[PDB]
């Protein structure tokens, strides 16, 4: 039911978290 | 200064001796003089036999020179017995009887060094000494 | 092959009576499993009195042992050279005490 | 010795007591209220919210809201009457 | 009668009487009549009656499952049960305790004191056995005497 | 080195002991190099964004498997015999009959069967398809990027807070009561009567439809008329569906009390009703505390004039405000505290009061949250009083707490400490004798001389709240009591109905077997205070060490000189504490497990004649009830409990393994060390590869602390294997 | 292991109570104690039972009365000793019980 | 009886033996005659 599309729009939005972890773990590693 | 040319103390030899990290790092050798030829024990394992004069040694701790020193002391009654540390660089220095005198025995020209002018209860808190350069002394 | 060895018996005081199991033969006790009943019938002995004669052997070994104890402390000490017999100690106990023990227990 | 200060609200005082009574600075806004106001105050809020919590005890499906707002007399007549004796001891 | 029934007249209390007892006559169905194993499971069996009936008579309740609980929480009519024993336990524990520092103290004040509490001074061990028997008019009396509470600033402590 | 950046010290160590304490030591600021509060603050700010973050992204995991491998639009159909799947199984090393074994649930490929209850938590919120929870996967998702980007950017210099920001306690408190707690709350209530109910009465509301759909079909009139208790009128049927409208109302708000007849949990409206007036009344306590306009308290002022006249509490509450502000370890120790306490309530309350529809029903389920809320309460009970004794030896300041009642507990701790060692003595000398008479007498085959004591105070309790089953008639078991007639027309018939059933766990009926563990669980509660208790009183001396506040919190020993000092350390005491704190929650889902298990079955009398002797324990509950997880694989073949199986053995490894740990010490292994580094210089082909690090033994503390570790690795995972597989195979 | 020889074998021992291996299920779980018993002393140190005899001490001394023998905590070594001792006293203790339950039970 | 065979039996194990085989004497009887006892008689 749950579509590869939806599941697409998924990993972009945990790309996108990923990505801000990154930048946080940066931050606090400074 | 050290002497390298000292012999050594006829031992057999053992797997306690020193390693590559003496070598690299640090390795302290120990000098003494010895009336007869008797048996000691290494303080890495094994017994050797000291030689009539003088005896130089080589191990890889501090301690261990310093517990063959005690040995010497106390089981036989040699007390002539110094401490040096030589590096790869083979810049021996001295160490143990560095005053020329046991630390046991006040001597005329040491500096306290450590030495606090109270009581332990008289430390401050942790919390008095917290976000500041102060020290609990 | 039918009855349960069994030499100890509890006695009746908090319930603990329940220990005293039917282990057949007409006697209730305690099951033992140290084989003393096996070394019994193997040394021949067919009767209580043979047990009770038995008991008294070990009673009167166990005074002697005791007086001889304190008989070589506080009587008659042997000295370190005594001690200090490895040889005359090992052919005395190999010979007389193993040798001797299994001669007599053969016989 | 090296925790930063820490900031309190404006006007804030000094409360601590050893005295007989706390300073009146304690009741805020009712620092300046008579002791026989108070007093009044905490019997009159007694009667009410007991008379308020008595029509109200057995709890119907559509319970009256002014009895529910008076029924709160009853634990504010608790302060009202401690304040009394505070400020009775504070020489009002 | 509080949230259970009498065990005098609980049909469990009955039942496990009866497996308890059918337990016993089984075992001593394979002994012949008169021997010592079927003197002593009579004797089991006359125990276990004696028991259950003295259960039963005692006034104690069963639960559900045919066992007498015990109600301590106050009720007179249940004392025997925790207050009463309770009451024996805290006189001979109080007794067991006054004596037993009265030697402390008496041994605090000898020439060897450690010595006196390895090998001890029986006579006057027995001394204070004897005297705890009036420990709680005793021990007041200590209290209110001020010879048992120590100030507080006569007790080593650690520092804060 | 710069492994450890926050510690040359450990940069500088040439051993394995620098990358351990790097390891171990990487998340307590205080003590990094350079360390300044604001700073320190900052940081901690951050990492509370990265914290919630990573919150919302395992709920959106969740949310997202359920969505995609789960079987969730089919349970809703029959909840109480279809199985909720958690998520899909893809192992390389699984053979076909792992396959086949695992395959369950409805669908075609293997899967896991959820224990967490998020099924019956969704469907009672409103989600009823797949997309739901992928939206709110997406919403998740979403909100941890925001979190993260939040995060960072409180890092950045003009937007870095300040201290007298962080030490803001009137706007925080006033903040997080009204608009966190209240507003939130009401925010729920909001859901429940806008979608929650609708659903669970057939109607769906989204975005799509809630701007449109009246929640009630007065609208807001009657609210915004006062007449408030049309809200209330017409509730759900007794023969309500869920998720129908066969049987359905139109209340939105009230307190019929009880629980619904089908799902046997709370009603919705009754929820709705709770939330809606918990959050006003937080909205209110929120406006308690001054902040930028002149109404309001100042907590400074409230607890300096809190001094009783009598002087029995010395200064009072003089100091603590500067106290608390000042120490972060304070705030930790009460705030871990209050949410151990809350999480104990969390999990005593959700089974005796189920709010999810069918959740009670779902046994493994049940179980398994009431032994993880436990086990959580527990551990943040020992992190709370460890704290606490972090404060004593970092921030606590005797001049400033000047004989207040801190300064007075550090005074008397000597008295607070030797009671607590005397109740625990009682407790457990008494219990144990208790429970050895009971086995003894059973044994020797007289169970009627069994010391078995009712728990009448508890049964009066139960009594009073309204249960029949014991003859007390005290306020609601009593039809005359004013108790009784208060509420007789607003809860009590549905709360009676509730608790005088035996369908439901609210108020399990009690025994003796109910009284000896209950002290058994007081007795482990007491031993490991006392334990917790006495590191925290001690951390700051001692007379065997009466400087230990110089050495810190976690130092190895003091040496052999004074008799010995070995755990002589508060994080010893904490050590020490977390043996305990396993101890007592074991013993209290092993009562809770092994209760409800009986229930369950219908068999109630095996626990009420097997509880009172420990051989009862061990026999008709622990070997009884392994039965089927020791099957879960066999020569014989295997089933889908092999899994829990297989972790079985698995906690039983890593716990004896935490035995070598615990009761093996330093020097040995360093001596063995150093053998072993000496072979290696000296082996041909071998000594080309050299270590960089030279290898050393584990420290003291490292070692307690890695063997506490695997003892408490083996301990969760055992008795998780077992409660879940021993439920799911008994039912 | 765990099952075809502990959880099986076990039964005869667990259902020992009523019977004369009563006392085999008793020993069972009294060496299970001792065991456990043997944890507080392999797993803990001097200094915590040290200071926790100071605040016992300060409890009699609020008496007036205190032993002359001032009480201290087991050495280092005595503790593992006692650690030791107790472990293995409950360890062979429960595999005494087991073992001569189940094949009393079955022999 | 001599002096020093008499400080021995006052050692402490002696007499904590004693004093508890006693005691268990004691209690053994008092089972033994009253057996079966969980209550106060009243
Ligand atoms: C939210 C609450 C909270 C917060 C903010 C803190 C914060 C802090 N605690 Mg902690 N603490 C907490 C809860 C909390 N604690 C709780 C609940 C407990 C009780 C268990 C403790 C007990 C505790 C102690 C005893 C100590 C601290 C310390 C500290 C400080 C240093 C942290 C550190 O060294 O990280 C450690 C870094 C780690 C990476 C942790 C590694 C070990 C964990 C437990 C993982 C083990 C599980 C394993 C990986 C799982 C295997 C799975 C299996 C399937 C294979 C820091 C200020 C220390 C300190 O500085 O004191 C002055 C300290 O001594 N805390
Ligand atoms: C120390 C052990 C011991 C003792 C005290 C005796 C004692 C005796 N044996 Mg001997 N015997 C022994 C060991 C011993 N035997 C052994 C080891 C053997 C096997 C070689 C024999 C074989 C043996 C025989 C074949 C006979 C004796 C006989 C006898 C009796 C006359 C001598 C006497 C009772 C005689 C007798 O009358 O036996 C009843 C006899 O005929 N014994
Ligand atoms: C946990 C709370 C608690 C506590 C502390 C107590 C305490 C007590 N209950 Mg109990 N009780 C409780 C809960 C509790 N109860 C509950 C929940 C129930 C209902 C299930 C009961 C039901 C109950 C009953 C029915 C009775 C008690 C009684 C008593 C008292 C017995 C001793 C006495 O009367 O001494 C009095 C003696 C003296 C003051 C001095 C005696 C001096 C010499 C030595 C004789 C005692 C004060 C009894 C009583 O009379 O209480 C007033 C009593 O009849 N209780
Ligand atoms: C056959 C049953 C039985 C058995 C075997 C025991 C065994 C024990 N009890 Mg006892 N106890 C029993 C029944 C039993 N109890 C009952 C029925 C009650 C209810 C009244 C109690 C109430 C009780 C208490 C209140 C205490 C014990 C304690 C003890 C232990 C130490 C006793 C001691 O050292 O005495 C030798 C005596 C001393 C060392 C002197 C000081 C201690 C005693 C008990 C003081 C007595 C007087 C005092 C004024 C009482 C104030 C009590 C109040 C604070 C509640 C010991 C294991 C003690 C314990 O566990 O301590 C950790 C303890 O304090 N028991
Ligand atoms: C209304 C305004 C507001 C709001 C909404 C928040 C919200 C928050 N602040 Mg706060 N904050 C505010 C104003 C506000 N703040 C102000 C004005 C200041 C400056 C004076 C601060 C200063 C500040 C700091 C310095 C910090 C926070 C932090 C936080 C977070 C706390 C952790 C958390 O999420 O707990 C969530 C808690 C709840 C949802 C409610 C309480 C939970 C209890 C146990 C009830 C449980 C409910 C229910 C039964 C659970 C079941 C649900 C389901 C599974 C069934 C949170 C996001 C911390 C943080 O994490 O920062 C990122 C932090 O470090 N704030
Ligand atoms: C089953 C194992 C076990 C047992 C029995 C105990 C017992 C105890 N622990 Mg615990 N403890 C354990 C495991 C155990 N611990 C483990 C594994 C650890 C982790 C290292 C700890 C760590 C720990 C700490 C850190 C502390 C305790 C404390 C206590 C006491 C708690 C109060 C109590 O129950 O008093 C009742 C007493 C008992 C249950 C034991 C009595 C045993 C028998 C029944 C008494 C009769 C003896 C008998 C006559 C001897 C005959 C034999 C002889 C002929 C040789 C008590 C001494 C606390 C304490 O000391 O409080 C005062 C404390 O501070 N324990
Ligand atoms: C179950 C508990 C347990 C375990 C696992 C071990 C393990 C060990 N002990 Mg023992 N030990 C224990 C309890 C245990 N002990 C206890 C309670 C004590 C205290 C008395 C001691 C005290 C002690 C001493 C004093 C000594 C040992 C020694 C040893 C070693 C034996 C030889 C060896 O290395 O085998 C290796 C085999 C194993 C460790 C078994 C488990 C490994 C499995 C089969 C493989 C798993 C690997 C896996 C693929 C990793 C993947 C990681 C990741 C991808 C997930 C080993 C490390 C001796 C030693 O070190 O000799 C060299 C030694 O001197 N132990
Ligand atoms: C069933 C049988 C029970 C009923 C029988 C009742 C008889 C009880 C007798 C108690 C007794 O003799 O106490 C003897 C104690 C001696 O104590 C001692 O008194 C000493 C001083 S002196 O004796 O009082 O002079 C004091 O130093 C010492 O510490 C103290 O122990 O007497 C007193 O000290 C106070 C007695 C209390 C008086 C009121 C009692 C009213 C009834
Ligand atoms: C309805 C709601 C009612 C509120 C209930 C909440 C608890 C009330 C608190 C009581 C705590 C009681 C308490 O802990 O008090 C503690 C109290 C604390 O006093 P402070 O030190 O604050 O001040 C005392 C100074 O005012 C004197 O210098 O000290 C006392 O002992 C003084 C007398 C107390 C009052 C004595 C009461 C006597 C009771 C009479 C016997 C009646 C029963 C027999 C019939
Ligand atoms: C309201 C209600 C309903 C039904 C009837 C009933 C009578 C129950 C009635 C009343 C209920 C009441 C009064 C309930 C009481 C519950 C209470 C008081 C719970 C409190 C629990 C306390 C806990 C955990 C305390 C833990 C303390 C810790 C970590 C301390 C750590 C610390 C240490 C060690 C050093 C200093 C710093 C710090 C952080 C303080
Ligand atoms: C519990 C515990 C203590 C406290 C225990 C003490 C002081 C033991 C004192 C017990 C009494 C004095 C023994 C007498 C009472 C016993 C019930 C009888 C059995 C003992 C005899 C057979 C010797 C330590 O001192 C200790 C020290 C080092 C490592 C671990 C530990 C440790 O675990
Ligand atoms: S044993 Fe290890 S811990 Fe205990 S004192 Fe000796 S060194 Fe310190």
């Amino acid at each position: 039911m749950i579509s590869d599309t939806q599941i697409f729009v998924a990993l972009i939005l945990a790309l996108v978290s990923l990505v801000l972890a990154i930048r946080l773990g940066t931050a606090l590693y400074q | 200064t050290l002497n390298l040319q000292i012999p050594s103390p006829t031992f057999e030899g053992s797997t306690g001796g020193w390693l590559r990290a003496a070598e690299v790092e640090e390795k302290y050798a120990i000098t003494w003089t010895s009336g007869k030829e008797q048996v000691f024990e290494m303080p890495t394992g094994g017994a050797a036999i000291m030689r009539k004069g003088e005896n130089l040694l080589y191990l890889a701790r501090k301690e261990q020179c310093l517990a063959l020193g005690t040995q010497l002391k106390t089981g036989f009654k040699i007390t002539d017995y110094k401490i040096y540390r030589i590096f790869p660089s083979g810049e021996v220095q001295y160490l143990h009887p560095k005053d020329g005198v046991f630390p046991e025995k006040v001597n005329a020209g040491r500096i306290g060094v450590g030495n606090v002018s109270h009581s332990i209860g008289k430390n401050l808190n942790p919390s008095q000494i917290k976000f500041t350069n102060k020290s609990f002394n | 092959t039918a009855v349960k060895p069994s030499a100890q018996v509890v006695w009746p005081i908090v319930g603990q009576e329940v220990l005293n199991g039917d282990v057949g033969g007409g006697f209730q006790g305690v099951q033992i499993t140290s084989g003393f009943f096996q070394i019994w019938r193997a040394s021949g002995i067919t009767s209580e009195v043979e047990l009770y004669w038995c008991a008294l052997a070990g009673l009167l070994m166990s005074g002697l042992m005791i007086f001889a104890g304190w008989f070589h402390y506080h009587k008659a000490a042997p000295k370190l050279e005594w001690f200090q017999n490895a040889e005359s100690m090992l052919n005395h106990h190999l010979s007389g005490l193993l040798g001797l023990g299994c001669l007599s227990w053969a016989g | 010795a090296g925790y930063s200060p820490v900031p309190s609200p404006d006007n804030t005082k000094e409360t601590y007591w050893e005295t007989k009574a706390p300073s009146s600075q304690v009741l805020g806004i009712g620092k300046d209220v008579s002791s026989g106001n108070y007093i009044v105050a905490s019997v009159v809020a007694a009667v009410v919210g007991a008379a308020c919590t008595g029509q109200c005890i057995p709890l119907t499906v559509s319970p009256n809201p002014v009895f529910i707002l008076g029924s709160f007399l009853l634990p504010y007549s608790w302060a009202l009457h401690v304040a009394a004796w505070i400020q009775r001891n504070n020489g009002k | 009668v509080a949230g259970l029934t009498p065990c005098k007249d609980s049909k469990d209390f009955q039942r496990r009487l009866d497996g308890s007892v059918k337990k016993l006559k089984t075992r001593l169905a394979k002994y012949e009549k008169g021997t010592p194993p079927a003197l002593a499971l009579e004797k089991q069996i006359e125990r276990t009656q004696a028991r259950f009936e003295r259960y039963g008579k005692a006034g104690l309740l069963c639960g559900t499952d045919g066992l007498p609980h015990l109600i301590t929480d106050g009720r007179w009519s249940h004392s025997g049960e925790f207050v009463i024993p309770g009451l024996f336990f805290l006189y001979i524990a109080g007794w067991i305790g006054w004596v037993g520092r009265s030697y402390v103290l008496f041994a605090r004040e000898s020439d060897k004191p450690t010595e006196k509490e390895i090998i001890l001074d029986v006579p006057a061990a027995l001394s204070f056995v004897s005297t705890g028997f009036i420990w709680p008019v005793s021990a007041f009396k200590e209290f209110t005497s001020g010879n048992l509470i120590a100030d507080e600033s006569e007790i080593t402590v650690s520092p804060r | 080195t710069k492994f450890p950046k926050f510690s040359q010290a450990l940069a500088q160590d040439p051993a394995t002991r620098r990358i351990w304490y790097g390891l171990a030591t990487a998340h307590d600021f205080e003590s990094h190099d350079g360390m300044t509060e604001e700073n320190l603050y900052q940081k901690i700010f951050a990492s509370h964004f990265g914290h919630l973050a990573i919150i919302f992204l395992w709920t959106s995991g969740n949310l997202f498997h359920v969505a995609w491998q789960g079987n969730f639009e089919q349970w809703v159909l029959n909840p109480l015999k279809v199985k909720p799947v958690a998520h899909a199984i893809w192992d390389p090393h699984f053979g076909q009959p792992a396959v086949k074994a695992f395959t369950k649930g409805g669908v075609f490929y293997p899967v896991n069967i959820a224990t967490s209850g998020v099924y019956h938590w969704w469907y009672t919120i409103g989600m009823r398809t797949n997309n739901d929870l992928y939206a709110g996967s997406l919403f998740l998702l979403f909100l941890s990027g925001v979190f993260l980007f939040a995060g960072w950017l409180h890092l950045q210099p003009k937007f870095r807070p300040g201290l007298s920001w962080f030490k803001n306690n009137e706007s925080r408190l006033n903040h997080h009561l009204s608009g966190l707690f209240g507003f939130s709350s009401l925010a729920w209530a909001g859901h429940l009567i806008h979608i929650a109910i609708p659903e669970a009465r057939g109607q769906h509301v989204g975005w799509d439809n809630f701007t449109k759909t009246l929640p009630h079909p007065a609208g807001l009139t009657p609210f915004f008329t006062g007449n408030w208790s049309l809200y209330a009128d017409n509730p759900d049927t007794a023969n309500h569906i869920f998720g129908t409208s066969e049987g359905s109302g139109s209340a939105i708000l009230t307190f019929l009390g009880g629980f619904h007849p089908q799902t046997q949990a709370l009603w919705l409206t009754d929820i709705a009703h709770h939330h809606l007036a918990i959050g006003v009344v937080f909205i209110f306590a929120g406006h308690m505390y001054r902040t930028n306009w002149g109404i309001g308290h100042s907590l400074k002022e409230i607890l300096d004039a809190h001094r009783p006249p009598g002087g029995r509490l010395g200064a009072g509450h003089k100091g603590l405000f500067e106290t608390i502000t000042n120490s972060l370890h304070f705030q930790l120790g009460l705030a871990l505290a209050s949410i151990g306490v809350i999480t104990s309530l969390v999990a005593q309350h959700m089974y005796a009061l189920p709010a999810y529809a069918f959740i009670a029903k779902d046994y493994t389920t049940q179980a398994a949250l009431y032994t993880h809320h436990q086990y959580i309460a527990g551990f943040l009970m020992v992190g709370a009083f460890a704290h606490g004794a972090i404060f004593f030896v970092r921030d606590y300041d005797p001049e400033q707490n000047k004989n207040n009642v801190l300064a007075r507990m550090l005074e008397h701790k000597e008295a607070i400490i030797s009671h607590l060692s005397w109740v625990s003595l009682f407790l457990g000398f008494h219990t144990l004798g208790l429970y050895i008479h009971n086995d003894v007498v059973v044994a020797f085959g007289t169970p009627e001389k069994q010391i078995l004591v009712e728990p009448v105070f508890a049964q009066w309790i139960q009594a009073s709240s309204g249960k029949a089953l014991y003859g007390f008639d005290v306020l609601l078991s009593s039809s005359n009591s004013v108790a009784t007639n208060a509420s007789n027309n607003i809860w009590l018939p549905g709360w009676l109905d509730a608790i005088n059933s035996g369908k439901n766990s609210l108020f399990l009926p009690i025994g003796p077997g109910d009284f000896l563990v209950h002290h058994a669980i007081a007795l482990g509660l007491h031993t490991t205070a006392l334990i917790l208790v006495k590191g925290a009183l001690d951390a700051r001396g001692s007379k065997l060490m009466p400087d230990k506040k110089d050495f810190g919190y976690s130092f190895p020993c003091d040496g052999p000189g004074r008799g010995g000092t070995c755990d002589i350390s508060a994080w010893d005491a904490f050590y020490l504490s977390m043996f305990w704190m396993l101890n007592t929650i074991g013993w209290v889902t092993f009562y809770w497990h092994w209760k409800h298990v009986t229930i369950w079955q219908g068999n109630a009398g095996q626990f009420n004649e097997s509880s009172t002797y420990i051989m009862g324990w061990l026999r008709d509950y622990l070997w009884l009830n392994s039965s089927p997880l020791i099957n879960g694989y066999n020569p014989f073949g295997m089933n889908s409990l092999a899994v829990w199986a297989w972790m079985f053995l698995f906690g039983h490894l890593i716990w004896a393994t935490g035995f070598m740990f615990l009761i093996s010490w330093r020097g040995y292994w360093q001596e063995l060390i150093e053998t072993l580094a000496w072979a290696h210089e000296r082996t041909p082909l071998a000594n080309l590869v050299r270590w960089k690090d030279k290898p050393v033994a584990l420290s003291i503390v490292q070692a307690r602390l890695v063997g506490l570790i695997h003892f408490t690795v083996g301990y969760v995972f055992t008795y998780a294997a077992f409660v879940i597989a021993s439920t799911t195979g008994k039912f | 292991w765990l099952r075809d020889f502990l959880w099986a074998q076990a039964s005869q021992v667990i259902q020992s109570y009523g019977s004369s291996l009563s006392a085999y299920g008793l020993i069972f779980l009294g060496a299970h104690f001792i065991w456990a018993f043997s944890l507080m002393f392999l797993f803990s140190g001097r200094g915590y039972w040290q200071e926790l005899i100071e605040s016992v001490v300060w409890a009699h001394n609020k008496l007036n009365f205190a032993p002359a023998i001032q009480p201290r905590a087991l050495s280092i070594t005595q503790g593992r000793a006692v650690g030791l001792a107790h472990y293995l006293l409950g360890g062979i203790g429960t595999t005494w019980a087991f073992f001569l339950a189940r094949i009393i039970s079955v022999g | 009886m001599d002096s020093n065979f008499l400080k021995y039996l006052s050692t402490a194990p002696v007499l904590l033996t004693v004093w508890l085989s006693f005691t268990a004497g004691l209690v053994i009887e008092a089972n033994r005659f009253f057996p079966d006892m969980l209550y106060f008689p009243m």
